[PDB]
């Protein structure tokens, strides 16, 4: 507990490994930590056969592995949560000496950061080319925490040409862009929009891409 | 904790045979290291391939195989496919401690190479009211998926206040990216030219705008 990703510094999370790895095996169960920079880190392995656990020296005091043969469960419980533990914790099922099956991937975010609503700014074209003529438009979603946000175009009518780029961390705050492309028979003549919604604190914005 | 080294990147064509290696700084890679090989698809899915130096996980195609080349652990893909273009991670055992490698990003030429299309946006008027200015440069439709970006103000290079996203795969199996150059609204009115330079495979695509 829990898995909506956001937790307080000093808390203690507990995750579970579940999928359709089907009955039969699971002789060993590994746990992997993925993070932008440190890459893949091995926390430890549990052998559900008799309980035997192995831990990385780095995570021996912070990680605890349990598993039962009743509901095919396999848990990891962290504690003393620092913002260093902000990562994607994976699970790896398989037979003897095999990282065969991998799970979904539980996202974990540890931060003392306050919740901040996003602000959206329109991005007019101008003298900066967009390929094959047409009209490329977009919005700038800047300064929100935490993730994610959802961007649509023409109330959902407008697919194709849409390019919602991933968010770059920009000093404790997230920021992403999202381009879209329509013919000149739509812009600047008629409507283009652009709905950036932000779950965690709720927000809904409408931006008419008015020309420069 | 020893360190595990892999090749940064390799490129090949379908039908060809490619060999990836896995080096250990603290001596050589023997049979007692129980070499592991995990694949990560650009959609971040994670699938286990090899365990115990040369044991294919159940379900892995016959084109994958592991072995020891001299003093290094190796992965061999004979008859590579277009679907094999992904990042491959290596893992070596040490007493009771599993160390992962940096990973090898393999590119498989399944489609013709393509120069990226670049769009550049000037800061919006609303953000200027907050004494901030953010130029947005969108980079889409390029292959292979490796791109470096540089910025230029008034024809002169700026390496400050820049931020570029990592390449993510598009729906047409191409790649896309973006970059942001943040300045003050004061600096936005105290210079003239702005340029976003995208270098892909020796060639440079450049898009500029002048406040006029």
């Amino acid at each position: 507990q829990p898995g909506p990703e956001l937790v307080t510094p000093g808390a203690s999370v507990k995750m579970s490994c579940t999928a359709s790895g089907y009955s039969f095996s699971s002789y060993n169960i590994h746990w992997v930590k993925q993070t932008p920079g440190q890459g893949l880190e091995w926390i430890g392995v549990i052998y559900p056969g008799n309980g035997d656990t192995s831990y990385n020296q780095k995570f021996r005091d912070k990680a605890t592995l349990t598993a039962d043969k009743s509901s095919s469960t396999a848990y990891m419980q962290l504690s003393s949560l620092t913002s260093e533990d902000s990562a994607v914790y994976h699970c790896a099922r398989g037979g003897s000496g095999l990282l065969a099956y991998w799970g979904q991937g539980t996202l974990v975010t540890v931060s003392s950061a306050k919740t901040t609503p996003p602000s959206v700014y329109p991005l007019a074209p101008g003298s900066a080319a967009q390929t094959n003529s047409m009209v490329t438009l977009g919005c700038l979603v800047k300064g929100y925490f935490p993730e994610p946000v959802t961007v649509t175009w023409n109330s959902g009518s407008l697919s194709s040409g849409v390019h919602t780029f991933p968010a770059v961390l920009q000093s404790d705050l997230y920021t992403l862009s999202s381009s879209v492309t329509v013919p000149s028979s739509t812009w600047p003549s008629e409507t283009v929009t652009c709905n950036v919604a932000h779950p965690a604190s709720s927000t809904k914005v409408d931006k008419k891409i008015v020309p420069r | 904790q020893a360190v595990v080294t892999q090749e940064s990147a390799l490129t090949t064509s379908p039908g060809e045979t490619v060999t990836l290696t896995c080096r250990s700084s603290t001596g050589a890679v023997t049979t007692s290291n129980y070499a592991n090989w995990v694949q990560e698809t650009p959609d971040h899915l994670f699938t286990g391939l090899i365990g115990g130096t040369n044991n294919r996980a159940p379900g892995v195609p016959a084109r994958f195989s592991g072995s020891l080349i001299g003093d290094k652990a190796a992965l061999t893909i004979t008859g590579a496919q277009t679907e094999d273009e992904a990042i491959y991670f290596c893992a070596l055992w040490y007493s009771n401690h599993l160390v992962f490698g940096g990973g090898t990003k393999l590119t498989v030429l399944g489609q013709p190479k393509s120069s990226p299309s670049v769009t550049l946006f000037p800061p919006s008027s609303e953000e200027l009211e907050t004494n901030k200015a953010t130029l947005v440069c969108t980079i889409t439709d390029f292959y292979p998926g490796v791109v470096t970006v540089d910025w230029k103000v008034d024809g002169t290079p700026v390496t400050q206040g820049m931020e570029t996203t990592q390449p993510s795969k598009q729906s047409n199996n191409k790649y896309m990216a973006s970059s942001y150059l943040t300045l003050t609204a004061r600096a936005w009115e105290r210079h003239s030219s702005y340029s976003c330079q995208v270098t892909h495979e020796g060639h440079t695509v450049e898009k500029s705008l002048s406040r006029a």
